[PDB]
């Protein structure tokens, strides 16, 4: 019967789609850190320093 | 920065070029990097040398004269070569397989007369880059003024 | 029996999926052609330009 | 880019070449070059004779030697006009060979390519192309010769 | 078999999404050039000029 | 005398009437010149195999019995005996002025 | 847009138009154009008798 | 292109005050339905009003 | 004969495939309204003030 | 969740240096494998150091 094979292959598909979408949760994880980082380091870098006063 | 040392009637000898990471940059790989120089006739490529018996010569607590040759030990600088001192790192990356990162300050020494085979004069310019092996190369680039008129030029 | 109507229905599945697969292929081919064109138009028009002297 | 200059012209062409983050490694030596100046279209192949590792470790571009069996002579005057030749200006694990330039994530090298009968880079003039390699996408060359050239500054940088 | 199917569309979808990939490549590489040289051009201009003295 | 032009080792200049021989392109035909091709498939009986890169001579003048003009676009497919075709679709642009331009 | 005027009012608008980059061709024989100045609300389709090539 | 004429103040009763938001379909047989939403804005200051 | 539950599957897979595509549709149409209210309400916000005279 | 613990260095009989990759599965007695793919860095600089 047709509908044995139907069943199993979706299985399969069903699981490759899980595999896909988790490297784009674990990837914008990685990048959201990176980024996060990068803005405040370089604002604080324009934002100070010292002047002589004499 | 840059700056470099005049012998009289000569020209610019040597340079020392400083150089630190950018914010956020992930720690470079100082001893992979490669400059690349220009100037009136040749385009040079030098790869890092160790200083004396050590991977980088270690003056985070002060030099008297950055050119006074007994002090600083200029002599690997071959024509092919720099070498790399260390000025500022308190975690010790540079002193200790030459990793740059977050907050350090280093020097690098060239023997200009050397590796271009003459000193270079008064009006003329030198541009280059330093290249890591990842990410974005430092732009080097600076015209030597029309007087020279002290042994120490602040090339900037 | 049962066998040989298998093997005449397995046909069947291999040619609908060749027909959708062409259409695939094709329509993306059809979009090359304009996703290149737009591109190039546009910057063309953004760049270029007349000064009064 | 860089290009040594004599006479009225730009006569030798160093184009500086290095892989994509993250790309598998590129046999450069199944690589093919196409240039243009609009009024010729050269395409050149690389020939091995034409290989000097030492520069690794650092030295003078534009005055690279190479070796024909039992001499040492000039690379860019000899390279023929159908062919580029390869200097390695930075490769950490030996990945270049002469027979084999494989070049992986890291490496630096030169394609060397002898233009000065080819084509005719006086000022102001539009040069185009690319290298191909066997996969993987193509490094677009593209500049217009300075308006000036100058006897103080024989070597130019054009991209 | 509903495999059958399954594996020949996969060939596909694959063929597919590299035809699409490669149009953004392509561009990037034209915008590139165009792009790079609009700015240099630009800054050459205002940068320079000639001055009557006398 | 050959099945495919043998420029595997260069070309000083692809439109070169003397090095390249253009004669064989009639006004319903075209010829190939190998470009780049490791296990000499082109080069004997003309089959593109994965890696070799091909070039397509066609002698537009005379197959369309005149010059393509500014602003026209020319469009088609190279058909293979089995598989997808490639597509060929440009615009000639406004302004010719350069011997060779890059339709791309 | 252009607008000649006489009296207390602009009387005549001329629209210049013109194709958005990489678009197909567009025919203004089915086109429609709406226009309001907030008391009332006009829309407008072409009449042949009125081209000048 | 068509165009749909409805009495709102009739449908609803009273007109449309200022600040306000109306929303719905005009649903097909079959298909998908065209979504309208609009808030209506704050200071009417003209006779015909481009809710959009 | 097995073409029976080929038809009967196929029935169903197309139902499916209709189900699926119903929600982008759907999810397109939510999308739509609120990113459109969500630009013409802060660029009001950006282009108005008041300024006192005297 | 649970952690497998290998000596690398008694394993392929030295250290695994800087720009290496090493390459894996661990295979179950049935169904899929578990991939494992990672370089290690450029510049080793902390002790203890995330692969991932
Ligand atoms: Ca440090
Ligand atoms: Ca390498
Ligand atoms: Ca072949």
């Amino acid at each position: 019967a047709i509908g044995i094979g139907t069943l199993i292959i979706f299985i399969a598909m069903v699981l490759v789609a899980a595999v896909a979408a988790a490297v784009l949760i674990n990837t914008s994880g990685f990048l959201q850190q990176k980024a996060m980082a990068t803005g405040k380091e370089s604002t604080e870098q324009v934002a100070s320093g010292l002047q002589v006063i004499r | 920065g840059v700056t470099g040392h005049y012998v009289k009637n000569k020209g610019i000898d040597r340079i020392v070029i400083y150089i630190t990471p950018n914010a956020g940059s992930a720690p470079i790989d100082l001893k992979q990097c490669k400059l690349f120089l220009m100037y009136d006739g040749k385009a040079v490529s030098l790869n890092f040398s160790k200083y004396d018996t050590n991977t980088v010569g270690d003056f985070t607590n002060g030099i008297k004269d950055i050119f006074n040759t007994t002090v600083v030990k200029w002599n690997n600088a071959d024509a092919t070569s720099f070498v790399v001192v260390a000025l500022q790192d308190d975690d010790k990356s540079l002193l200790t397989n030459a990793v740059i990162n977050k907050g350090d300050l280093a020097g690098v020494l060239v023997n200009v007369s050397a590796a271009f085979g003459k000193h270079v004069g008064t009006r003329e310019r030198v541009s280059g880059y330093l290249q890591p092996e990842f990410g974005a190369p430092a732009v080097i680039e600076f015209t030597t003024p029309a007087a020279f008129t002290s042994d120490v030029i602040e090339l900037q | 029996a049962i066998g040989i109507g298998t093997l005449i229905i397995f046909i069947a599945m291999v040619l609908v999926a060749a027909v959708a697969a062409a259409v695939l292929i094709n329509t993306s081919g059809f979009l090359q052609q304009k996703a290149m064109a737009t591109g190039k138009e546009s910057t063309e028009q953004v760049a270029s330009g007349l000064l009064c002297s | 880019v860089l290009g040594n200059h004599s006479g009225g012209k730009i006569n030798w062409l160093a184009v500086l070449i290095s892989p994509n983050a993250g790309s598998a490694p590129i046999d450069l030596s199944q690589a093919t070059v196409m240039i243009t100046d609009g009024t010729h279209k050269v395409i050149a192949k690389y020939n091995s004779t034409f290989f000097n590792g030492t520069l690794k470790n650092g030295g003078s571009i534009f005055e690279a030697k190479y070796n024909n069996t039992t001499a040492l002579k000039p690379l860019f005057d000899d390279l023929p006009a159908t062919a580029f030749g390869i200097v390695v200006l930075q490769d950490a694990d030996t990945s270049c060979s002469k027979d084999t330039p494989v070049i992986n994530k890291g490496d630096i090298v030169a394609i060397c390519l002898n233009v000065s009968n080819t084509l005719n880079l006086k000022p102001r003039t539009k040069v185009t192309g690319a290298v191909i390699p066997e996969f993987g996408a193509p490094a677009v060359i593209s500049f217009t010769t300075p308006a000036t050239y100058l006897d103080t500054q024989h070597i130019i940088e054009l991209q």
